[PDB]
RNA sequence: CCGAAGGUGGGACAGAUGAUUGGGGUGAAGUCGUAACAAGGUAGCCGUAUCGGAAGGUGCGGCUGG
RNA sequence: GGAGAGUUUGAUCCUGGCUCAGGACGAACGCUGGCGGCGUGCCUAAUACAUGCAAGUCGAGCGGACAGAUGGGAGCUUGCUCCCUGAUGUUAGCGGCGGACGGGUGAGUAACACGUGGGUAACCUGCCUGUAAGACUGGGAUAACUCCGGGAAACCGGGGCUAAUACCGGAUGGUUGUUUGAACCGCAUGGUUCAAACAUAAAAGGUGGCUUCGGCUACCACUUACAGAUGGACCCGCGGCGCAUUAGCUAGUUGGUGAGGUAACGGCUCACCAAGGCGACGAUGCGUAGCCGACCUGAGAGGGUGAUCGGCCACACUGGGACUGAGACACGGCCCAGACUCCUACGGGAGGCAGCAGUAGGGAAUCUUCCGCAAUGGACGAAAGUCUGACGGAGCAACGCCGCGUGAGUGAUGAAGGUUUUCGGAUCGUAAAGCUCUGUUGUUAGGGAAGAACAAGUGCCGUUCGAAUAGGGCGGUACCUUGACGGUACCUAACCAGAAAGCCACGGCUAACUACGUGCCAGCAGCCGCGGUAAUACGUAGGUGGCAAGCGUUGUCCGGAAUUAUUGGGCGUAAAGGGCUCGCAGGCGGUUUCUUAAGUCUGAUGUGAAAGCCCCCGGCUCAACCGGGGAGGGUCAUUGGAAACUGGG
């Protein structure tokens, strides 16, 4: 059901993605329930933004990210504060 | 016209091509002198050739650009 | 472009030189060396804002546009302009003194390529904010018109200082309107673009 | 944790003949978008009289409700001044 | 049972079109008068009636914008 | 943050309209045309559509198949041919989940459709979490497969057979209903929790590994309840339209009791009664219209718009219906009726581009029958994977915005030549040529990114399960992988000013003038108005001016216009005081004081999504644009203070 999700913001050619808690339901761009900040791939380094807390406020509640999404979510470090509540 | 209505127009250049059941292409454009007469007939138009010998305003009148 | 006939014509020497006015100080053609009459406030106020503009060649798109946002700019509003148009980096190489004119120094930062910063500008409208070292790379590093340019010795205006050699172009805080330009009028082109 | 408070109002019978039931002119006034001066409405509103302890020209208070038949979405509260 | 469509019927609204017609406008120095503007040669106008090719006239009352 | 000008006259001042100078388009037309970035591109016929795709997937639910050969044998011509059930791959059918999302269109719709704010004690919610209890015991069919039979096909019927995570009994269950006790709490119906009994209501296995063969375990799935989350429903305050030359409109309409129906309240549906309901604060009727965030203009108030982008709505050839499913009364589902297209063997069948491309038509007028699932979503799967015309890109169009161009420095013989000339020259004018020089772009040739993070597969380590170091889940690393765009942006070297400017105007407004031809003709015009033989207004040339790959015309908005005047106008004579009164509704209300708190002001809380305008920084070579951060916008709801004024007592 909800999902955690890229959501796609940006000229043509340089993409940009905001973390964005969205419904599988609802379009890509359309309308959304929350957000967490950012993702810039175009960036030739990192640069990833991610709210920690409300993310994991929405992880909580039942809400699986997609696998780009996750990934970003481990490299901020937060599916192992999630593990941490698990084991708690 | 294409709506149906029959309008009185004005073909402004010097010297025109036209005949009785001729296709016309017509802007708004109103001509005092002669009463009735709100319209004129597009100069470049579909079947209203572009006008004879002219040099200066161009692109009203409907001709081309000539030689050099 | 002719650029004597605009000069002779607004009646500004717009490079700011003896030239384009001697011998000849009417307007142009065959209507220019009799007794023209004066114009009216249109004919002053477009007077004034084509002498800005044809100093520093710009089309009424960017003219226009850099009037806007120098509106969003704080202070006067016709002093804020000026700035602007003495912040574009063609006027940059020509009062560091690297062409004779700003055509020639629009044709070094089109293609006869000088740097800000590091990389490159292949662009007159770069607008250049304070504290950027302009200099050219080791490719063009000193070629016959900016050695030319060198040779002539021109003043560096107090907004900037600029070294022969090492021909890097650095700043100061900001170019008053009182060290730009004497002759022409702004706030009658405030008033040309309030209609 | 009490919960939500529903829409209350005050008002003015006008009618009493339908069956248990009044009608309720709520004038609540208020003003433009343009001339900006402040000008009157009336709003009359079917509500519920379980006991039909109503006349016309009574100052009432109404709760609003779930919607108790067509058109009618209020019950009694305090029936406060009595006509004369 | 409900029920779309269809059928019959009598009305309501709206657009065309119609012999003919009535007023309106605009137009090449057309015809008849000259009603108004001056005391415009009967001061003019307003309302109303009436008559008259036509502007108009006449009555009654009112008005000065004599 | 606010500019005016021409035109009623013989001359003038007011009134007064008209006309112009501006910015905008999903614009079109005309002349012209260089590239790059980013956006946009049927406004008209919700006209009709050839073709191609746009929704499938799971063999870890199931039965049957097709291959295949690890070993096992077979018959001989050395060319070959089987039969046992290895792995291994292929999937008509059952079945589950999806098809209700995503994509299109704006026809309907003037009212809960939408915006904003609430209320639900009157509600539904698959998949997703988290927790708690469970998952026993049997039964009977059916597709496929065959064998007939009927059909032109579409396909259909008959007898056989067979399995499931299909379906059905049955047990056990804290649901649900009933009945009786409590306890506490409201907003009328009422709400929450405890207990008891009665009546029923479940469930399903599959994969891997361990094994004493009983079973045991993980993962997935199944059932019941309770929360969260998400989506959905209904209801109310306010708000956004034109006509009164639309004034009367209703009868399931307006209430009641009772029943049915619904996920739920309800005339939602029906029986029986009552005579109600809406109404100049504009009912009804007619016309028009998707609404909004926003967009254009404006000093603002406003006025206009509702393209793109985003939310909600409604629609799917037209009207009606239900089915299934958690959710549809379903764009690419079904049944019916109508029109249209097609096929027919004349009995009967199939179809719905307002999905992406494209075609025909209507039109002033708007594009490719393209590549890819690499990235972001979706669906399914345990996963690999598959599907995806969403989406990423690519193509066409100056359609818009933005940025760089077509050269640059020097140059007086002011060359030739044009145009003009009182023939002294003036001008095109340093503008050509001279000299010097750059290469953005042009071209050739090399090098070549970010967009990629992953998924899955291994190895570790921590940890939860476990009968256990099996084995699997979860988290961290540690590797190996993956690009349609595309050798694209980009960088580097070589060469030549070589390839690259037009459009409109020049009486005034309004910047910019002369000459020749014409002779109230040809023609121009937005207005004043030009032209009847000395035309700066017509046509041409020179020139100048404006802009500039644009320019001009048109069509509509808004301004100008204080020309609907709230900001911000008027009525003695310019348009305008009802012929005058009596008065209902409405509006307005002298004084002192107490009180109230509806208006008013102020505070806190929530909210007015994202994008957009605005501010501040950042990244694209700058810019457009992108990105980050903030602000703004409510007569909005709840809540708290003030009491001068308006109102209330």
């Amino acid at each position: 059901a909800v999902k955690i999700r890229l959501k796609r913001m940006g000229a043509k050619k340089s993409p940009f993605y905001r973390i964005v808690v969205a419904d599988s339901r609802s379009p890509r761009d359309g309308r959304f329930i929350e957000t967490v900040g950012t993702y810039n791939p175009v960036a030739k380094p990192a640069e990833v933004k991610i709210d920690e807390e409300l993310a994991l406020k929405w992880l909580q509640t039942g809400a699986k990210p997609s696998d780009t999404v996750r990934n970003l979510f481990s490299s901020q470090g937060i599916m192992e504060k999630f593990h941490n509540a698990k084991q708690g | 016209l294409t709506n149906g209505i029959e309008v009185t127009a004005y073909i402004p250049g010097i010297g025109h091509n036209l005949q009785e059941h001729s296709v016309v292409l017509i802007r708004g454009g109103r001509v005092k002198d002669l009463p009735g007469v709100r319209y004129h007939i597009v100069r470049g138009a579909l079947d209203t050739a572009g006008v004879e010998n002219r040099a200066q305003g161009r692109s009203k009148y409907g001709t081309k650009k000539p030689k050099a | 472009g002719p650029s004597w006939k605009l000069s002779r014509r607004l009646g500004i020497s717009l490079s700011g030189t003896g030239k384009e006015l001697e011998k000849r100080p009417y307007a142009p053609g065959p209507h220019g060396p009799g007794q023209r009459k004066k114009l009216s406030e249109y004919g002053l106020q477009l007077q004034e804002k084509q002498k800005l503009r044809h100093m520093y060649g710009v089309n009424e798109r960017q003219f226009r546009t850099l009037f806007d946002k120098a509106g969003k700019l704080a202070g006067k509003h016709g002093e804020n302009f000026m700035i602007l148009l003495d912040s574009r980096l063609d006027n940059v190489v020509y009062k560091l003194g690297l062409a004779r004119t700003r055509r020639q120094a629009r044709q070094l930062v089109n293609h006869g390529h000088i740097l800000v910063d590091g990389s490159r500008v292949d662009i007159p409208s770069y607008l250049v904010k304070p504290g950027q070292t302009i200099g050219v790379r080791e490719k063009s590093r000193n070629l016959s018109i900016i050695k030319e340019s060198v040779e002539v010795n021109n003043f560096v205006p107090e907004y900037l200082t600029f070294d022969a050699e090492k021909l890097e172009g650095t700043f100061t805080r900001l170019p008053e309107r009182s060290e730009l330009a004497p002759e022409i009028n702004e706030a009658l082109i405030v008033e040309f673009y309030s209609r | 944790s009490e919960r939500n408070q529903r829409k209350v109002y005050q008002g003015r019978v006008v009618s009493d003949k339908m069956d248990k039931t009044i009608t309720v002119v709520v004038e609540t006034y208020k003003k433009h978008t343009l001339y900006g001066k402040r000008v009157k409405y009336s709003k009359k509103f079917k509500a519920h009289d379980e006991n039909n302890q109503a006349k016309i020209g009574d100052i009432v208070k109404i709760m609003e409700t779930r919607p108790l038949s067509a058109t009618k979405r209020f019950r009694l509260v305090e029936v406060v001044e009595e006509a004369v």
